[PDB]
């Protein structure tokens, strides 16, 4: 189905984004710290 | 930056 | 702020904005959003399975597992959430919500894992649960945060979901109230949040399709305002009204 695959790319992209704003708020964090 | 949750 | 209300999959106009709400926040935005949108193929994420309690599980190695089921779904970073939690909907259509998170399987933020706490100890009569919500301050904003508070056999403990290992899962260990909420506070004090309001509610029904919504401010105290022998005095009262009464509910 259509609807499937989109929920699954859309799934992917979601997970891939979540670990670059992890990582970005990682390094914020560690930057506000050692101010 | 603003410390979240 | 965005919070998803179009279901899955995702309608194009929550989407984008999800986009271009990362693209203004991250500081190669632009960049490192075209490099997702635009891979050719992605890795499938795996999906974990959702915990079943079994015979040779303690209550506390079934807390554990809800709450790894949880970790590994991941905090949600995006700016975006996902499942509309309406708190103040019937049990029952918060728990169809929490199907939902466990069919779609992507990352939550607090109150939805509360939602989702509900869901799988739904199923173990012993195990009480019950919210507590904090509003603190950081560096001139508030900030509304909220956990899962566990009754059992005897001790608090709490599941839950935050940006901070400290403010979310507690082991089944604190003789009181007190000592489960103190120990927040204290951890807290660690990121220089001060807290400002705790609100604790009652025991959440264990019927899956219960008419009730959940009760989230039974107690709320003012804690930035009052000395820590009264606030121990207060939460004690509280908890061991909520042990032995059953209270009307404050709505």
């Amino acid at each position: 189905s259509a609807q499937q695959e989109l929920k699954q790319r859309q799934r992917a992209e979601i997970y891939a984004l979540n670990r670059v704003m992890t990582e970005l708020e990682q390094q914020q964090f560690d930057e506000f710290c050692k101010q | 930056e603003g410390e979240e949750y | 702020f965005h919070v998803n209300k179009s279901g899955f999959p995702i309608d194009s106009h929550t989407w984008e904005r999800m986009w271009l709400h990362v693209a203004k926040v991250h500081p190669r935005g632009g960049e490192m959003v075209g490099a997702i949108r635009n891979a050719a193929f992605l890795a499938k994420p795996s999906i974990p399975q959702v915990p079943n309690y079994r015979l040779s599980m303690t209550i506390p190695d079934w807390l554990q597992a809800i709450q790894n089921y949880m970790k590994t779904l991941q905090y949600n970073h995006t700016g975006t959430q996902f499942f509309e939690i309406r708190k103040m909907r019937p049990l029952s259509g918060l728990m169809e919500t929490a199907k939902e998170m466990t069919r779609e399987s992507l990352p939550i933020k607090a109150l939805e894992a509360v939602i989702l706490g509900i869901y799988l100890t739904n199923g173990q009569p012993s195990i009480e649960r019950f919210p507590i919500s904090f509003k603190t301050y950081f560096s001139g904003n508030y900030f509304h945060h909220v956990v899962l508070g566990i009754y059992c056999n005897g001790y608090y403990g709490s599941l839950g979901m935050s940006r901070r290992a400290e403010l979310m899962d507690k082991p089944l260990t604190f003789r009181t109230l007190s000592d489960l909420v103190f120990d927040f506070e204290d951890s807290y004090k660690k990121y220089l949040h001060t807290v400002k309001k705790v609100k604790i509610g009652l025991y959440v029904p264990h019927e899956p399709h219960s008419f009730q919504p959940i009760e989230w401010k039974q107690l709320v105290l003012n804690v930035s305002k009052m000395l820590r022998a009264d606030i121990r005095k207060e939460l004690e009262k509280y908890a061991r009204d909520m042990r032995m009464k059953i209270l009307k509910p404050a709505s």
